[PDB]
RNA sequence: UAAUUGCGAUAACGAACGAGACCUUAACCUACUAAAUAGUGGUGCUAGCAUUUGCUGGUUAUCCACUUCUUAGAGGGACUAUCGGUUUCAAGCCGAUGGAAGUUUGAGGCAAUAACAGGUCUGUGAUGCCCUUAGACGUUCUGGGCCGCACGCGCGCUACACUGACGGAGCCAGCGAGUCUAACCUUGGCCGAGAGGUCUUGGUAAUCUUGUGAAACUCCGUCGUGCUGGGGAUAGAGCAUUGUAAUUAUUGCUCUUCAACGAGGAAUUCCUAGUAAGCGCAAGUCAUCAGCUUGCGUUGAUUACGUCCCUGCCCUUUGUACACACC
């Protein structure tokens, strides 16, 4: 409880500053997959019957 | 206003509440040097003393002085409202003060100190080097302690 | 050739009715005065100290003859200006109620204004007459 | 120090690869029956005088 | 840029083929002339054949035009 | 005249376009000396669906 | 019922309406004198009129301008259209033909518009922007 | 009761009515029609109901995963 | 000049001045001339003005600029650095003090003072950026005359701010020792220093 | 705190005695003479005005201005 | 040309979608029809100042007349008109005069064909399929959380002052919005340093709030270049408002504390006229909370009126073994 919290060194600011960033911080964007994006993953495909059937 | 004379009679830097105030400045502001007597305080201790704010630190009788003193630390006295007190309503005694100089110093530690002593998290929170009152604080002050 | 106050420029009018109302010695203080502000939008208080209550009379008075009836909100719109709210945007506005409201009720028993129906306060006849009559002045002056 | 005043007779285009010079014919005034082409530095229309800093010497292209 | 769409032009064509006399290098009456004459549903649109059927008389004054 | 000014977007993406819509509210009165008959005539009639017609009374 | 004609004035939003009548000769606005007006800097803009057509001129008549709308500028130059407009409207009915028109040609020649109203007007913003050609800001990324 | 009444009125020709051309379509193809049967007939009907012109569009999917859009238009309109 | 009065009445220098000559704030346009050939046509003065303030229709064409008054032209420039863009009547006010000082100084018709101080800082030619490949010479120009005005203004009235910027002199005193030490050129002015300079590297790039 | 804001009566008559030649006078002329910070400057500009030298040529907050006594 | 906008060239001729037209809003009408829910002049009732007429107000009706200003219906108006330069004397472009207006009149609304695996299943009782369905992934209730802080990035607000801060005083907008089976917009009177409180009040509104007396701005003072009286972060104490609830501090006020910031590297955004920039306001959200948005008016510039150098994009010509089309 808050007895804890202000005893607990391990805590506070002086502790955070004294430590170092990880590179994670200022990574970038990530994107993952993109130039997949017009690649079909289905593997299914329609077939012209199914097609000239619906339309 | 008018052109002056004197002699040696203003003595430039004078030592007022254990701080130092210089000559030269318009003696409202002067007095602001001290702790705890923003421009407002001065204003109106000085309009209370009975003093030509046209004045500089500069001049001033001693007598002058003594009696801005005297009405700066007892407010109450001298029938300043006390809303214009900053700090009313004590919290042990419940009186109103108007901790000035090196005691504002000490009141301040003794906030805290309360607060800390008793695990409020406004205390914890103090303790912790972090904002008190409540701001976001991922992006502000980084520069920081 | 006959006068108003209409007739007389702002500042050099209020002036003069300031060092009038100020010299007569009647008027009612409120006491408050130099201990208070004239609006929470505003650092300090006024410069004038001894006085500055007049100056307010003064224009309070006349912005009051220029038109029908005005009350202590107007007033306090009108006073009022750009607050500082520090580091977040200014913001318009309105100051006290009690400095003015207490003009008018000073004005008033010096007879220069009145409870007007309709509501609010109109210009005394007897306020026309002075103000008239020191607007006057003020031209004389400037003969 | 030797001024040169010209008269502008002829705009004749935009040069500079930005495209903010012009070229112009001018007559000299201190002596007409004689032109030579400068290159400005301003907004210019017909009849506008030049002090031309150096009297002989022309440009052509801007890149 | 000032510079007339199709069905201004074209009408401006077909009148002046079909009413050359009447008509007259103002565009004041040709305006007038186009109300009485022709079935058009905007004023603006009148008038922007008016006075382009106007110009078009105004120039085959001093020779014929094309069109 | 009532505007209404609403993103396009049912969500949160693209250039942030608005768009805004109004009600035209037109209003009008004609004011007439008649006795009950005309009034209670007239108003009867010259019924019409979109238009509010009202006819009050009196001098207060 | 004597001669009166009335005009106005319009820069911006400001209107300002002038009543020009026969009379012994004021220039009053809203309700004090052509002399009071301040912006003060600016007041010559107000006697500009009167100075271009020579300070008589105004003996045989009374004028009074009422302006509303607009803000300080605006209420000046509105003002001024309105009492050179209005002199010149009065001459049109009352006095004879060549007089105005004289009156016209000294007001238009040297001018400010005096009789004339400037068209310019407020744009309207529009959205990505706080102003109306002001878009707002982007970073790309 | 009584202050509010209802009365039904037919439609002089639903031939000009996009809203009864669309419930048409609606009805065409969940009465399992054909689609270009449908559209085409719905709107060689609204061109036989003496229209300047017609379009109609059928967007998302039949039969195949994939979703397909189809424009069927004739005659004439206007559109800004 | 025969005064003349009615009902409200018009003050004594205010009828003089008025209806006589055609004055200023209160300065004579007639005589005040452009001592360098060109320069007239594009620094204005007659027709004359009472105060540098108009509802000034000067930018909707090409040149037209060229037409208003040169003086107004001085203040309108004045009257920019965020803080200050709009805010005429503080200019032109800084402007009518301006010449009020300028005045004091030498006399001259401090409106000629300025009107030399304009012929008297426009670079006579300068320098653009040319290719030529990648590494860009600079190819020697010979400017306009209204890129000289509008260059002299934007100069003189830069220096005039950048002098008056943190300290105690005052905009209208900074702008008239500008003007005063430009007028007849003096090489203590930011303006005459910087087109001395244009046409120092101007020649040194032909 | 650099200087110049009392009166060392040396300085009184230092401005009585160096106000000529100063074609122009203000708030910031004293100021540049190496003295007077534009609080007492003004009172200056004031007392000089008290009867004499300086000639009242311009009205205002920030600028004033004067000439030399005739 | 803004335009597959046009001229012209011409195996093409003449057309349609789209652009244009159209619509909305801002500009001009001493011409039309009118108005106590807009206002002007006369008159009465009347105040003040001069007095010689005069000058400045009061008086939702004491009456008479009007429609310049305001309102919104109907019209009219502009067609780049006239003139002149320039051009294949073509479409056009330019300058001058006139003009409310001559940059598509300014600004928007609408907007073809086609494309994208753009975003949205978290707007929908729109929806396929999958999942889940009583120890629920249905729902509700209590409490916490989305605000957590070594730090990287974006939009912003406020500043570094003297074209300024403070203090008197002057004092002017436009677009909005507001309470029925309810507590919304609020004038006026008092009390209060303030925030606010309290008694009444007008308004379902061109009628009342409200001339929304907005802010920048103007003027007379104080300060005087000093992190200064520029700046107002952080923090302490006290007082009030919304709310069942304010602790992690909703917001408002007073006193006090008085940080960085002395014009910002590499970079990079936006913009051509009532525009840019400065400045406030109303509306959305809203019990309470705008440093956001959407509109609005106020003050109101410097600089181009050009080009293809950078960038981006369209177009020809050209190559293709691609056509699910260089993912
Ligand atoms: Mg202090
Ligand atoms: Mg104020
Ligand atoms: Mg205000
Ligand atoms: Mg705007
Ligand atoms: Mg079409
Ligand atoms: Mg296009
Ligand atoms: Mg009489
Ligand atoms: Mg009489
Ligand atoms: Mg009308
Ligand atoms: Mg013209
Ligand atoms: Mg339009
Ligand atoms: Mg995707
Ligand atoms: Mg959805
Ligand atoms: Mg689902
Ligand atoms: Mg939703
Ligand atoms: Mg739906
Ligand atoms: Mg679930
Ligand atoms: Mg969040
Ligand atoms: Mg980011
Ligand atoms: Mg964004
Ligand atoms: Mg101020
Ligand atoms: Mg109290
Ligand atoms: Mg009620
Ligand atoms: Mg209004
Ligand atoms: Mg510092
Ligand atoms: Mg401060
Ligand atoms: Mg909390
Ligand atoms: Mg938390
Ligand atoms: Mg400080
Ligand atoms: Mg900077
Ligand atoms: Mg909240
Ligand atoms: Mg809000
Ligand atoms: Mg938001
Ligand atoms: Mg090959």
């Amino acid at each position: 409880g808050n007895e804890g919290a202000i005893r607990d060194k391990t805590a506070g600011r002086r502790n955070n500053r004294s430590k170092d960033v990880t590179d994670s911080a200022t990574t970038k964007k990530s994107n993952t997959r993109r130039a997949t994006d017009r690649h079909s993953r289905t593997g299914k495909t329609d077939t012209k019957k199914k097609v000239n059937q619906g339309w | 206003s008018l052109v002056v004379q004197e002699q040696g009679s203003f003595q430039h830097i004078l030592r007022l509440l254990n701080t130092n105030v210089d000559g030269n400045i318009k003696i409202v502001y002067a007095l602001t040097t001290i702790k705890g007597v923003g421009r407002r305080y001065s204003n109106l201790v000085c309009k209370k003393a009975d003093v030509d704010l046209h004045k500089r630190a500069g001049e001033l009788t001693q007598e002058e002085l003594e009696r801005i003193v005297q009405i700066m630390q007892n407010p109450t006295h001298y029938k300043i409202p006390a809303w214009f007190l900053n700090r009313q309503n004590d919290i042990t005694d419940g009186k109103d003060y108007h901790t000035l100089a090196n005691n504002v110093e000490s009141k301040l530690r003794d906030d805290l100190e309360r607060l800390k002593k008793i695990r409020a998290h406004r205390g914890i929170r103090h303790f912790w080097g972090l904002r008190v009152r409540g701001q976001h604080t991922k992006t502000t002050g980084r520069r920081r302690a | 050739p006959g006068v108003s106050v209409r007739d007389v420029a702002a500042q050099d009018f209020i002036n003069a009715y300031a060092s009038f109302l100020q010299r007569q010695g009647k008027l009612e203080v409120p006491g408050y005065v130099d201990i208070v502000k004239t609006s929470s939008g505003n650092e300090m208080p006024p410069q004038d100290a001894e006085g500055w209550f007049y100056k307010r009379a003064a224009s309070v008075a006349r912005h009051i003859y220029m038109r029908k009836q005005v009350g202590v909100g107007k007033l306090n719109k009108l006073y009022g200006g750009a607050k500082s709210r520090g580091v977040r945007p200014y913001k318009h506005i309105d100051a006290s109620g009690s400095i003015n409201r207490k003009v008018l009720q000073a004005l008033e028993k010096i007879g220069i204004v009145e409870i007007s129906p309709k509501g609010g306060r109109r210009i005394s006849e007897n306020g026309q007459r002075d103000l008239d009559r020191i607007a006057a002045q003020t031209l004389e002056e400037d003969e | 120090t030797p001024v040169t005043l010209a008269k502008v007779i002829k705009v004749l285009g935009r040069t500079g690869s930005r495209g903010g010079v012009t070229q112009v014919r001018v007559e000299f005034l201190e002596d007409t029956s004689r032109t030579i082409v400068r290159n400005v530095k301003g907004p210019v229309r017909e009849n506008d005088i030049l002090v031309l800093m150096e009297s002989e010497r022309e440009a052509r292209r801007l890149r | 840029g000032r510079v007339r769409t199709k069905t201004v032009k074209r009408a401006s064509k077909a009148l002046i083929e079909r009413y050359y006399p009447k008509l007259t290098l103002d565009f004041q009456t040709n305006k007038r002339l186009c109300d009485e004459i022709a079935t058009i549903q905007s004023k603006r649109l009148r008038n922007k054949i008016a006075g382009y059927t106007t110009h078009l008389m105004k120039r085959i004054q001093k020779g014929p035009v094309r069109g | 005249v009532l505007k209404i000014s609403t993103r396009k977007t049912p969500n949160g993406e693209g250039s942030k376009t608005w768009e805004t819509y109004e009600m035209r509210i037109h209003k009008r009165y004609i004011d007439l000396e008649a006795p009950v008959q005309i009034v209670k005539r007239i108003t009867q009639i010259t019924i019409e669906p979109g238009v509010d017609v009202e006819v009050v009374v009196a001098s207060n | 019922a004597v001669p009166s004609v009335q005009t106005f004035g319009k820069k911006k939003s400001a209107t300002a309406v002038a009543h020009v009548k026969a009379g012994k000769g004021l220039i009053k606005v809203n309700g004090s004198p052509i002399t009071l007006v301040e912006p003060e800097i600016l007041r010559f803009k107000v006697y500009e009129p009167l100075l271009l057509v020579g300070l008589d001129k105004f003996s045989n008549i009374d004028i009074r301008v009422r302006v509303t709308g607009g803000g300080h500028v605006s209420q000046v130059y509105a003002i001024r259209q309105a009492i050179a407009k209005g002199l010149v409207a009065y001459h049109q009915k009352y006095v004879d033909e060549q007089s105005k028109n004289e009156l016209k040609k000294a007001f238009t020649s040297y001018d400010r518009t005096l009789l004339i109203a400037d068209s310019r007007r407020p744009e309207p913003k529009k959205f990505g922007g706080k102003g109306a050609r002001s878009r707002f800001q982007k970073s790309y990324r | 009761p009584g202050t509010i009444v209802l009365y039904a009125e037919r439609v002089q020709d639903r031939g000009l009515s996009a809203v009864a051309q669309a419930e048409s379509m609606k009805f065409k193809l969940l009465n399992g029609l054909a689609i270009r049967r449908a559209a085409y007939g719905v709107v060689r009907y609204v061109m036989e109901s003496g229209a300047k012109g017609c379009e109609v569009v059928v967007s998302g999917k039949l039969r195949a995963a994939r979703a397909k859009a189809m424009k069927f238009a004739d005659g004439f309109l206007i559109h800004s | 000049f025969t005064p003349v009065v009615l009902a409200t009445p018009i003050p004594e220098e205010v009828q003089q001045a008025q209806t006589e000559i055609k004055l200023f704030n209160k300065w004579s346009f007639e005589e005040v001339e452009v001592k360098d050939a060109s320069l007239v046509d594009y620094v204005q003065v007659r027709q004359p003005i009472f105060v540098a303030h108009t509802a000034g229709r000067y930018a909707n064409k090409r040149f037209r600029k060229a037409q208003c008054p040169i003086i107004e032209r001085l203040t309108n420039s004045l009257m920019m650095n965020g803080r200050n863009n709009g805010k005429k009547l503080k200019a032109v006010r800084i402007i009518k003090h301006t010449l009020d000082i300028i005045n004091v100084l030498t006399d001259q018709n401090p409106i000629q003072v300025v009107v030399d101080a304009i012929t008297n800082t426009g670079p006579r030619e300068d320098t653009t950026r040319v290719g030529g490949g990648g590494a860009a010479r600079r190819q020697a120009v010979d400017v306009s005359p209204l890129r000289r005005v509008n260059q002299a203004i934007a100069l003189l009235t830069i220096g005039a701010r950048e002098a008056a910027f943190r300290n105690i002199k005052t905009i209208a005193e900074t702008l008239a020792e500008e003007l005063i030490n430009a007028a007849k050129g003096s090489s203590t002015s930011y303006a005459i220093k910087k087109k001395d300079e244009l046409e120092r590297v101007a020649k040194s790039n032909r | 705190a650099q200087h110049a804001v009392i009166l060392d009566q040396e300085k009184y008559d230092r401005i009585l005695k160096e106000v000529p030649t100063y074609r122009y006078v203000s708030v910031s002329v004293l100021v540049d003479r190496l003295k007077i910070g534009g609080s007492l400057a003004r009172i200056a500009l004031r007392h000089l005005e008290k009867e004499g030298i300086i000639k009242p040529i311009s009205k205002h907050s920030k600028q004033a201005i004067y000439t030399r006594a005739t």
